[PDB]
RNA sequence: GAAACUGCGAAUGGCUCAUUAAAUCAGUUAUCGUUUAUUUGAUAGUUCCUUUACUACAUGGAUAUCUGUGGUAAUUCUAGAGCUAAUACAUGCUUAAAAUCUCGACCCUUUGGAAGAGAUGUAUUUAUUAGAUAAAAAAUCAAUGUCUUCGGACUCCUUGAUGAUUCAUAAUAACUUUUCGAAUCGCAUGGCCUUGUGCUGGCGAUGGUUCAUUCAAAUUUCUGCCCUAUCAACUUUCGAUGGUAGGAUAGUGGCCUACCAUGGUUUCAACGGGUAACGGGGAAUAAGGGUUCGAUUCCGGAGAGGGAGCCUGAGAAACGGCUACCA
RNA sequence: AGGACUUUUACUUUGAAAAAAUUAGAGUGUUCAAAGCAGGCGAAAGCUCGAAUAUAUUAGCAUGGAAUAAUGGAAUAGGACG
């Protein structure tokens, strides 16, 4: 019953526009997820022209991207930190497109050891070929370091739950991160 | 009416799916993504080299050019982001073989790679509806001033 | 049921899938010799130009 | 209306099926198919009315379903069918072959044409895409998506479908100084040559195009089919090669011509 | 061949002009801003996951129709019992090769180079990359690749479309409460002889993913509306104008939310009021200019007593579809 | 067929467009006409011409013209060329 139509609205001058046409199906608006985190359940939702789009309310894990090296692993959401609309939903921990979450960040860790093993926080010989071939490349910067010592990443999720039911993003990291936690110690 | 800070509000300020790889080393300024707009338009130098972001850029957006490109004399270039231009012509009523001048108010979305102030004619584009009002785009500036180019008189 | 008819219809798609995909890869094929013809054309046209000019 | 609308009344129905304003209170509506219901022609106009082998709309139902017609060597059962311009009509009785081409006075006229070039068709390429993995194909007119086309044929060309196989036989490439046909507007049937194809940075180009009689017009681009060489047309012309001849010259046609 | 299940239409058509004065509508644009049953043209080997033990010569259970027992005063009211089917509901099998990515039982002193092992169809979601291109030569440093007829040469690099794109498309990493990839019907039932129910085999009908095309649907640019100032300022705390992010949308969009800015229209008549106003194609009238009408044979829009709300579908805020209030 | 600069209009010619029905109007003995898009001609043995055109005066698009009407250049030269 939720329309998004024009008509409603006041015009550009300002007039109120008289009622007309009683609002359609091709104008209706849905309720907001407001997702939330644990215990998995998306719901199904048969949008106009089938297309099932899902409602992803209550999500725990999904897949979160590394842009440096590029590498993309399936971890766990842990709490929102930040987001950029409303600091309603971080205290009431509701979980939208944009958002600024905590990672478990183990799987990027062992991805790290068994890709270069620089023993961050503190074999055959293909192995070792491969990483002298490296020559310690992986000169990432300082401050993924230090929430790798922290053990829990700072990511800001790309996916729409709302719409698409995954919850898949990408880790802050270079100047991005910079900012978020400029605002972060704003927040602290 | 341009603030300092490239990014000034809450959120962060990014061309989306643009990335600058920070573990390289080349270390120039950004990775700033452009296009151009066609029709014999030219993409501001401001515009090219700028540090704005203005997601409905014609130049730097994702919003595309396409329609109707509409000259007019900007009325209002005192709100944010956007302008207002007064669109001048002649209504012709037929009963008397006369003209009626008449005028309407078109709204658009001036990037911040323009310099426009209360005067200027400037040559706009049809785009997607950006705003409840405005649907062009400023694509150029041509009078930047008209009759304030010379300003002094030292002889 | 089990009749020599669905046995008939069963190896009708199979060989029908079988025989589509084998076209497919075909014409994939002569296509791709058509543009190595094409390339190698061009390619000494633009040979020609630069040893003319 | 809240969804599709399945009703043509009479009036409605364009005037190149110009059909009687009396008599009826509807019209065919061509069902959905490979042309636009404006530029199409039903099945049943073109055997009650243009040929009148049938005399109503059982008679045509009855033609259809014993597959006595054959569109563009395929079947075609249903009474409402779109065949649009330039397909091929096949009666095995009669053994008689049309292909749909406009008469100057801009109409779906009956052309009976032989049938060795009946076993191929010419279309114009409307698009060329590249679809999943890869693959180039083209689209014509007809809708039909050809694959696997020729690397350097573009939009706006024409292609001379075999009709049989449905691939790529040959094709023409859209230039200046080429025999043409017109599908749209004031101009159709007209058939000449194109002497400058204006750009008009922006969209909507337009064509000159000087005919036989050294007559020149505009058309816009989308509204034009290359047909061949000038010359060497790749089809059988219909009668009077589309010269728009005058009134006046009509007339006179009417009175020299003429014998009873 | 009744009945019923399944599938499809029932959103077309027909009627009326009540609401509606930049609203509809007309001409002209746009969708590089989206959904699209159907029709038409194309479109997929991988469903194996360690393949040295499986139904693929066919997997499971209900369920209407029906047989019988009722209830109510009655309604296209149906509860209980007993079987039974599918292109209904559920599962699920083959099945190649190739190439590309990743991980190594070793050796032999570099140009290191190799036994071998797993994944890769499509669909979805997110990150990243390619998607070039105005034109002749260099030196150098580093990195370090081919061949070396051991001087060193590097000569060869593939790239579609529009006016424009983050477009089409391709590639890597991953993701999925893992979509599709025919366990479906008719006719004719030919050929090979491995002469058996063996191997293959034609014409169709329904389906089916994606991309097109068509019928469209939504929005959308410019300009155009009757009378009235005894309607001169109107709009914004409750969105009014704009910004950003999010939500919702099929999709753009204050369409909605959060935080900001204080804006937008107006003597070229905004806003308000009236219309015994649906808009238009047109009708009457006719020297020329015009005046009046247009509820109605065509195109659009809206409505089904007034209001709101919604299931099914591709398409309804449907009303010869339901829910509730008011009459 | 490409870079390059484009003073901008108002005006006017031409064209593409302005759905059919309606108005205009061509052909045609519906027995005439209102109408309709029909029909006509063979020897009677299938052969046929049709279903013409114009206008809409606004808005948009293209195009040729440069009188009439308006705006802009170079005055601090920060002007034009090599
Ligand atoms: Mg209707
Ligand atoms: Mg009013
Ligand atoms: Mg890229
Ligand atoms: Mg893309
Ligand atoms: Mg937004
Ligand atoms: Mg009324
Ligand atoms: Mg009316
Ligand atoms: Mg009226
Ligand atoms: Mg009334
Ligand atoms: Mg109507
Ligand atoms: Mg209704
Ligand atoms: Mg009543
Ligand atoms: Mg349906
Ligand atoms: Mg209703
Ligand atoms: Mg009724
Ligand atoms: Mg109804
Ligand atoms: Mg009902
Ligand atoms: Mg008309
Ligand atoms: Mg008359």
């Amino acid at each position: 019953g939720i329309s998004r139509d024009s008509r409603h609205k006041r015009a550009a001058t300002g007039a109120k526009r008289a009622q007309f046409r009683k609002k359609r199906k091709f104008e209706l608006g849905r309720q907001a997820a407001n997702t939330k985190i644990g215990t998995k359940r998306i719901h199904p939702v048969r949008t106009r022209g089938g297309n099932q789009k899902f409602r992803a309310l209550r999500i725990e894990t999904g897949n979160f991207s590394w842009a440096s090296e590029g590498v993309a692993r399936k971890t766990r959401i842990t709490g929102v930190v930040y987001h950029p609309s409303n600091n309603e939903l971080v205290r009431t921990n509701t979980l939208t497109k944009a958002a600024i979450v905590q990672i478990d960040a183990t799987p990027f860790r062992q991805w790290y050891e068994s890709h270069y093993g620089q023993s961050l926080g503190k074999t055959s010989k293909n192995t070792e070929r491969k990483w002298a071939a490296r020559a310690a490349e992986a000169k990432i910067e300082h401050a993924v370091d230090s929430q790798f010592g922290a053990g829990r990443l700072y990511a800001a999720i790309s996916s729409r739950p709302g719409q698409s039911g995954r919850c898949d993003g990408y880790i802050l990291e270079g100047e991005e991160l910079a900012f978020y936690l400029r605002r972060l110690t704003a927040k602290k | 009416s341009t603030e300092l800070t490239v990014q000034s509000e809450r959120a962060f300020q990014k061309q989306p799916h643009i990335f600058t790889n920070p573990k390289a080393k080349a270390n120039r300024k950004t990775k700033r993504w452009y296009k151009n707009v066609g029709l014999g338009f030219k993409t501001p130098k401001t515009a090219i080299e700028g540090s704005y972001i203005d997601k409905k850029c014609p130049f730097t957006g994702l919003v595309s050019i396409r329609g109707k490109i509409l000259t007019g004399t900007v009325v209002s270039t005192r709100m944010h982001r956007t302008i207002v231009i007064r669109r001048d012509y002649l209504h012709y009523v037929p009963k008397y073989n006369r003209y009626e001048k008449r005028h309407k108010n078109v709204p658009a979305h001036v990037s911040p790679a323009f310099r426009v102030q209360v005067g200027d004619i400037v040559t706009v584009g049809q785009c997607r509806p950006i705003s409840k009002t405005v649907r062009f785009n400023v694509l150029k500036v041509a009078s930047a001033t008209g009759k304030a180019n010379k300003q002094f008189a030292k002889f | 049921l089990v009749t020599p008819q669905r046995l008939q219809r069963k190896r009708q798609q199979k060989s029908l899938k079988i025989k589509n995909a084998q076209a497919q890869r075909e014409a994939a094929a002569e296509y791709a010799q058509l543009l190595a013809k094409r390339l190698s054309e061009r390619k000494a046209e633009k040979a020609e130009v630069r040893k003319r000019r | 209306a809240r969804g599709p609308k399945k009703h043509l009344k009479r009036l409605a129905a364009p005037h190149h099926w110009m059909l009687d304003k009396l008599s009826g209170c509807y019209a065919p509506r061509p069902s959905a198919g490979p042309h636009k219901l404006r530029e199409s022609l039903p099945l049943i106009v073109f055997l009650r009315n243009r040929l009148k082998y049938a005399l109503n709309g059982r008679e045509v139902k009855a033609i259809l379903m014993q597959r006595h017609v054959k569109v563009d060597g395929k079947v075609r059962t249903d009474t409402t069918f779109p065949a649009g311009f330039m397909d091929v009509i096949t009666l095995e009785a009669t053994n008689e072959n049309f292909r749909l081409v406009y008469d100057v006075k801009g109409r779906f006229a009956v052309h009976r044409i032989t049938d060795e070039e009946a076993s191929y068709k010419l279309a114009k390429v409307k698009k060329v895409q590249l679809g999943k993995k890869g693959i180039p194909y083209v689209v014509t007119h007809d809708g039909r998506t050809i694959r696997y086309p020729d690397p350097n044929i573009k939009v706006n060309d024409t292609v001379k479908v075999d009709l049989a196989t449905g691939t790529i036989t040959d094709f023409i490439k859209f230039d200046t100084g080429k025999l043409v046909y017109v599908t749209g507007g004031r101009n159709l049937g007209r058939v000449g040559t194109i002497v400058h194809r204006e750009r008009h940075e922006g969209g909507f180009d337009l064509v000159h195009i000087k005919d036989s009689l050294e007559n020149t017009f505009v058309t816009r681009l989308n509204n034009v089919f290359v047909i061949g060489e000038p010359g060497r047309p790749w089809i059988s012309l219909p009668k009077g090669k589309g010269i728009k001849l005058t009134i006046s010259e009509e007339r006179d046609r009417r009175r020299a011509q003429h014998g009873l």
